[PDB]
């Protein structure tokens, strides 16, 4: 019904969502550890961004599974 | 009295500088030896004063005897022995009147008294006008005359000496000589070795020879 | 009573002959004084650095985070729990909240959760070790790695075996650089003080035969030696506090632009009386060593 | 004449060899005085020089990047490669692309069990260039031209501490250079005290050979060789203590280089600057012995 | 070519040894002079050498003055004469062949007659037991004529010497005075300063005689 497109459109902006945020990862994931003790930056900081990429990756994991199950049974005709 | 036995002492280079030697020395006795030009008089002064190693032998120098003695207990028997050598022993550029004063600083006596006295041994050496000076500024005969000054100075018990005026005139030499009875007159031994024959031919004394290192070359004369 | 004016006599009479030709003996004042400020001036350098070390030398971090539930007094009480170890430096605890805005300024994006309705990221503590010697590698990250309710912790590059090489080059470089300086230091003082009463050795001949004693033929020689270390410790104390201000002049380039008010300390006077008399303390037992040799030279037995 | 001036040379060196054996003890202790201080200029020198061999690590920092859009070609990527590198101010200039970009977060925690969802690879190629110098203030206007090429997404710099390696750097080079210049005078000193003082010593020898005739180069020969044969002990004994000091540090460089995936470590000693170490110990003694003696010769002048 | 006239070196202390002196010397000749202890005559044989200035007068010595001498002129004059002097002092700690061997690198000889002239001067001075050795391995008398015999070697032009017999016996002191003749039968000149009346008595002497300064006090007693 019009429940097909509700998802699909959903499915698009988390893709680019997703682009975006790897994108992102690519930048504060790059820094060398000589960048640190530098900077007026705390060395917590620049090292656990990497981690908090891996937060934001598995949390997008059950908003895909949730995607992904209701799909399955809205494609039954 | 000072016992003079067997002694005799060698070298480690090889050369005996003397071979045997007996002296008698009475109590204020005045020898006069002299001998040859191989006689070891000065190495045996040099046997006296214990700077030396006796060797072979026995030497007695008083009540303690010379040999196996400490190193840190010498230097106050060489205190009281006013020791004149031809080597000229005088600090240079000091005063002339401290080279008098070298045995007064270690006495313990007092200040004021230093200035009289150093003042009073320049007449009977007969030198005036060349105090507070330095030894280079004085003649040739002069460091001889401060030397022997170092040695009529405090009147030791024990007066040792070689050879004064060698190079001073024998005008006044004589009463140079003529000072030393006089010292000799006092309860003091006077050892003197004068090298020269013709001027103590006069005086009437007792005198050795030793030739060769031998124990007499000639007999005593008194 | 005789030992007043004794030493009294000795001291006017060295007074004098540092008069006589006084250009040599200036000469070797500046010598006993320029080499005394290597082992001296490095030591303030190394009592200087200690002040900050927080941002200079030492950022050794590991990212130990909590469980998606945590409480704040939680963290407090973790922050006192790792500072009984010996080896830590800092035991903060960051929130939820602000977390999430650190993250969202460092990418730039600011939409990090205008997606998923509801908010994943556990509120972590912060541990900042900085203050380890780091020798123990990642066993020591593996040692504080063991929580109940800690999940996951990384370190990339193993970085505090790297953080150990920095710090064993660091020490060793230190103490290469110690024992170097002292022996060029005690031998210098040691040759030249020898070596300036080889000369006049007549002087001390002369008293020895006609007597004397090892207290009066020192006396002289005690006091000569000894005011070269009076007159080095004045000038290397000069020349510590000309060489400390002129490094001044380079240090506030890096303290206003971190900002900062690190200013560094030139010629204290507990540390500037110390240095004069090490050195004359020094020059007596080198003359003392150097009378002694003299003793045996000609000793007569 | 010509023989009796190397008769002259050659009586001069024997007798100083005699000399130096003589006194053992004496002999062998400012050796080592005339050594252990000419081991610090040359020994902090020699740390200098390879320490600037070392020069990826200090150019690593700072390093700029540059963010592709979400279409990925490589064929532009390698022209800008080779544009900055044709423009001064760079070291090199290097690419990873997407693939790569793919690959390195794989055995990191990050991108887990992500791309059977995604279609494609997102993530854009890079560039990172470190320039090679670091002058003054005003290195911040680079960031203009970097911003002129076509594809701009990203231009995440730290802007603080880029001019602030100015401030770490030439600070040391200071800091090295109020070293270079005390360590030198503090080395003219000791040699030129001790030298200056053994003409001060054996003073007696001297006016009982001018008296009866002699020049001025005669009384000079037997402390030329002294001066010369104690700079030829210094530089051997120097020798010893620099080998022993670069085997002792080099297990700990070698141990930071292997952490750092690099063969980097304390290098040995040339035979070349060997000889030119020893020759300046020769030279110094030489110098500081012809300034040493005319201060004694001028005091007992005939004038 | 050796005369004095209105010469004299004032000293810039409280005594001026020397007042004026004005003497010919003429070559070939013994010469003998003496005084008492406050008269100056080592100054003046230091005044041939002159190594101080004398400071007032007009002196000659051959071509060259010794008025406004310069330091690149001296040391040709000093190493053709030969000079020993009472403050006895030697290379310490060497041997004594290379110390009479001392101004024989100065002019330059080779090595095969270096060793055979120690030898042949040597047996004047009776040291043939002691050729090579230290000079605190002599006597103290042995140690004079070995500077004696320093200035025997390799003949010397001028010859000027101290107070000889110091430390040597006056049987050995009548072979050293017959040496010095036989050194000055060719064209030297020989200025011995001596004291002892008795021994310089004998034979053809001139006899200066000095007291404070005051040259003119003896005739030529020829
Ligand atoms: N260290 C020594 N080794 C070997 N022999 C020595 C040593 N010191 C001195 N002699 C020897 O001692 C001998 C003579 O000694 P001494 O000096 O006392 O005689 P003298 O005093 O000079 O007699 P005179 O004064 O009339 O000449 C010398 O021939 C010398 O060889
Ligand atoms: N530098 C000086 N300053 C002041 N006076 C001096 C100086 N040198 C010597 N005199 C004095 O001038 C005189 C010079 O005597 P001189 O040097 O000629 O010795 P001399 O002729 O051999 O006499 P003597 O027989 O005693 O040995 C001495 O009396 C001395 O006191
Ligand atoms: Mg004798
Ligand atoms: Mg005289």
């Amino acid at each position: 019904d019009g429940e097909k497109k509700k998802l699909q459109d959903a499915r698009i902006e988390q893709q680019r969502l997703l682009a975006i945020q790897a994108r992102a990862a690519y930048q504060s994931g790059r820094e060398e550890y000589l960048k640190l003790l530098l900077n007026q930056e705390h060395p917590e900081k620049f090292s656990r961004t990497l981690t908090y990429y891996d937060y934001i990756n598995k949390a997008r994991l059950e908003q895909l599974a949730s995607f992904n199950e209701t799909l399955r049974q809205l494609a039954n005709v | 009295m000072i016992r003079f036995e067997q002694v005799g002492k060698r070298y480690p280079n090889g050369h005996v500088g003397l071979h045997e030697v007996s002296f008698r020395v009475h109590r204020g006795e005045i020898l006069f030896v002299t001998g040859h030009s191989g006689a070891g008089k000065s190495t045996l002064l040099r046997l006296i004063l214990a700077m030396e190693r006796p060797t072979s032998g026995k030497l007695l120098l008083g009540g303690q005897d010379l040999g196996r003695i400490t190193t840190a207990q010498i230097p106050f028997l060489r205190r009281q022995i006013g020791v004149v050598f031809q080597n000229h022993q005088l600090l240079t550029d000091r005063t002339v009147a401290d080279n008098i004063a070298l045995p007064l600083q270690i006495l313990g006596m007092p200040k004021p008294e230093i200035a009289k006295r150093v003042a009073s041994a320049l007449e009977r050496v007969n030198l005036k006008e060349k105090g507070e000076a330095l030894p280079s500024d004085l003649s040739t005969g002069q460091q001889q005359r401060v030397g022997i000054a170092r040695a009529i100075v405090h009147q030791p018990a024990l007066l040792l000496a070689d050879q004064p005026t060698g190079n001073l005139d024998p005008r006044l030499a004589s009463e140079i000589m003529g000072v030393f009875e006089d010292i000799n007159r006092l309860g003091t031994t006077v050892l003197i070795a004068s090298h020269d024959l013709a001027l103590i031919a006069r005086m009437r004394h007792r005198m050795l020879t030793l030739q060769r290192g031998r124990i007499i070359a000639d007999r005593e004369d008194e | 009573s005789a030992y007043l004016e004794s030493h009294r006599a000795s001291l006017v009479d060295s007074l004098r002959r540092l008069f006589g030709h006084p250009f040599g003996s200036f000469f070797t004042c500046l010598v006993m004084g320029i080499t005394l400020s290597l082992p001296m001036g490095l030591s303030l350098l190394l009592n200087n650095v200690e002040r900050l070390g927080g941002s200079w030398q030492r950022a050794a971090q590991i990212s130990l985070f909590l469980d998606l539930k945590t409480s704040e007094n939680q963290g407090q009480d973790l922050r006192e729990q790792i500072e009984r170890l010996p080896d830590v430096i800092e035991a903060q605890l960051i929130s939820r909240e602000q977390a999430l805005s650190e993250l969202q300024e460092q990418s730039g994006l600011g939409e990090a959760l205008k997606e998923l309705p509801e908010n994943p990221l556990p509120p972590v503590i912060s541990v900042t070790p900085k203050q380890i010697d780091r020798a123990g590698l990642e066993a020591l990250r593996q040692q504080l790695a063991e929580l109940p309710h800690v999940q996951q912790a990384q370190l990339d590059l193993v970085w505090v075996e790297r953080l150990s090489a920095i710090l064993k080059l660091g020490e060793r470089f230190v103490f290469g650089l110690t024992i170097l300086l002292v022996l060029t230091l005690l031998l210098v003082v040691g040759n030249t003080i020898r070596l300036h009463i080889e000369n006049r050795r007549n002087e001390i001949e002369v008293i020895k035969l006609v007597g004397g004693t090892d207290g009066y033929v020192r006396r002289p020689f005690l006091y000569m030696g000894a005011l070269y270390g009076l007159g080095a410790g004045i000038l290397s104390w000069a020349l510590l506090a000309y060489s400390l201000n002129w490094l001044n002049g380079s240090v506030v380039n890096l303290s206003g632009l971190y900002g900062s008010d690190f200013g560094l300390q030139g010629v204290p006077l507990d540390d500037g009386l110390s240095l004069t008399v090490g050195a004359v303390l020094l020059g007596w037992v080198g003359a003392w060593l150097a009378v002694a040799r003299h003793l045996r030279e000609l000793a007569p037995r």
